């Protein structure tokens, strides 16, 4: 009734927690120590038997690769979640990310190599392209990067005219593929107040809506002078309107 | 406040950045833009601190790490999945005693450690070419 030292396992080492001797049922494991890693089910630890024998473990590390690259482009397709051991020669799937696309002219695999790194990654899935962001009638847009998921377009109107929409919009998730958040502001040009009407004055060509750099003119009645104050004109500060000068009067 | 873009694994913090479920590594502790993601890490792997222990197989899944006892060996306490080495309770299984082994009439269930083998009943001779105390003896 006693145990001894356990064997040498080639490519592994013993958590000998300082024990000189071993009673009989305790158990020991060896750990694959550098670059290897357990196979799936093997024995990695012997147990003490009756009369001080040890049962027989074959070498149960091999060389293996570490974890799969993290990539931008795609994860780890569902089988291979579950995987740890990945020795020479292992082949891994993946799969596009929620805002990416399949070049179908590469692999989306690459393997495990001999000198325990994974092949060189590339990029067989790049980013999906939003709709084209089409035109602002009387409005301007700024498309500083492009129309790949996870870029900003501002937006802009023509002088004259007031936006009533938001600021910038960019491109994110939508259920199966990507899509603007806001949709396409709205320009509309801004009006000037009302025309001011002149005492003993007519003014000429009156129209139903009167917008920005339009020039108003004014005449007198007959006999009454100053009808060269000249005119004035619709100018816009700030989406409020103003007239630039003040009327004309006549006299 | 609350953001409306967050990955497929995150929480909304503030209205302006998110954060990464437990179980789960970002590249940065705030995900600030839409285009960062959040990916699982991978507990089973090395490096990972935790380590299964004997007759225990790690089993990386989302979101969480899985122990198990390999086959050939059950727990004590019936709980198969555990999260570190001081609860595993792994036991070969005695394939004699349960009568779920494939030895022949010529031969003996003899357990092992994860297995079995099969030896000649005392007073029988195993045919020339195969060999004694393995899985495919046959004696006479
Ligand atoms: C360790 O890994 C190597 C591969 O890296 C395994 O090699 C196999 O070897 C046999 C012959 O011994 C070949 O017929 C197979 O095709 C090889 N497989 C591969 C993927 O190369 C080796 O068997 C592994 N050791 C184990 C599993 O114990
Ligand atoms: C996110 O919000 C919290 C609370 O509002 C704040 O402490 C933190 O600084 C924010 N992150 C930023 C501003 O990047
Ligand atoms: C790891 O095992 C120790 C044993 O001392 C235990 O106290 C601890 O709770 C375990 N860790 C976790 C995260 O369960
Ligand atoms: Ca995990
Ligand atoms: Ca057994």
């Amino acid at each position: 009734s006693d145990c001894g030292l356990p064997p040498d396992v080639p490519n592994a080492q013993p958590a000998l927690e300082g024990r000189t001797s071993f009673p009989e049922d305790t158990v020991i494991t060896y750990k694959c120590e550098e670059s290897f890693v357990k196979i799936p089910g093997e024995k990695d630890s012997v147990i003490c038997l009756k009369g001080s024998q040890w049962s027989d473990i074959e070498e149960f590390c091999n060389r293996s690769c570490e974890v799969p690259t993290r990539l931008n482009s795609a994860s780890l397709k569902q089988p291979y979640i579950t995987q740890n051991y990945f020795p020479v020669g292992t082949v891994v799937e993946y799969e596009c990310r929620p805002g990416y696309r399949r070049e179908p002219s590469l692999s989306p695999k690459l393997t495990c190599l001999q000198n325990l790194k994974w092949s060189t990654a590339v990029e067989f899935c790049k980013k999906k392209s939003c709709p084209n962001p089409g035109e602002i009638r009387n409005g301007q847009i700024d498309v500083p990067g492009g129309i790949l998921f996870g870029a900003t377009i501002s937006f802009s109107c023509n002088t004259g005219y007031k936006l009533f929409g938001s600021t910038s919009s960019f491109c994110l998730i939508s259920g199966s593929s990507v899509q603007w958040s806001d949709p396409l502001p709205e320009c509309r040009e801004i009006y000037c107040p009302a025309p001011p009407q002149i005492d003993n004055g007519i003014i000429q060509g009156e129209r139903d809506h009167y917008g920005y750099r339009q020039s108003v003119t004014y005449a007198c009645n007959k006999g009454f002078t100053m009808i060269g104050e000249h005119s004035i004109y619709c100018t816009v500060n700030n989406d409020e309107g103003e007239w630039s000068g003040p009327p004309p009067e006549c006299r | 406040g609350c953001a409306r873009w967050c990955p497929q694994n995150s929480s909304c913090v503030n209205a302006t950045a998110c954060r990464c479920n437990p179980g789960f590594s970002s590249f940065s502790e705030i995900i600030t833009t839409p285009t960062e993601t959040c990916d699982d890490i991978n507990e089973c792997a090395t490096p990972s601190k935790v380590s299964c222990g004997k007759f225990s197989d790690c089993w990386n899944t989302e979101g969480s790490y899985d122990c198990v006892c390999s086959p050939g060996y059950e727990p004590v306490s019936g709980a198969k999945t555990f999260k570190n080495e001081s609860e595993n309770t792994c036991q070969d299984v005695d394939e004699c005693s349960s009568g779920q082994h494939q030895c022949d009439s010529s031969t003996v269930c003899f357990n092992t450690v994860g297995s079995y083998s099969c030896r000649c009943r005392p007073g029988w001779k195993p045919r020339h070419g195969i060999p004694n105390n393995q899985k495919d003896t046959v004696c006479e």
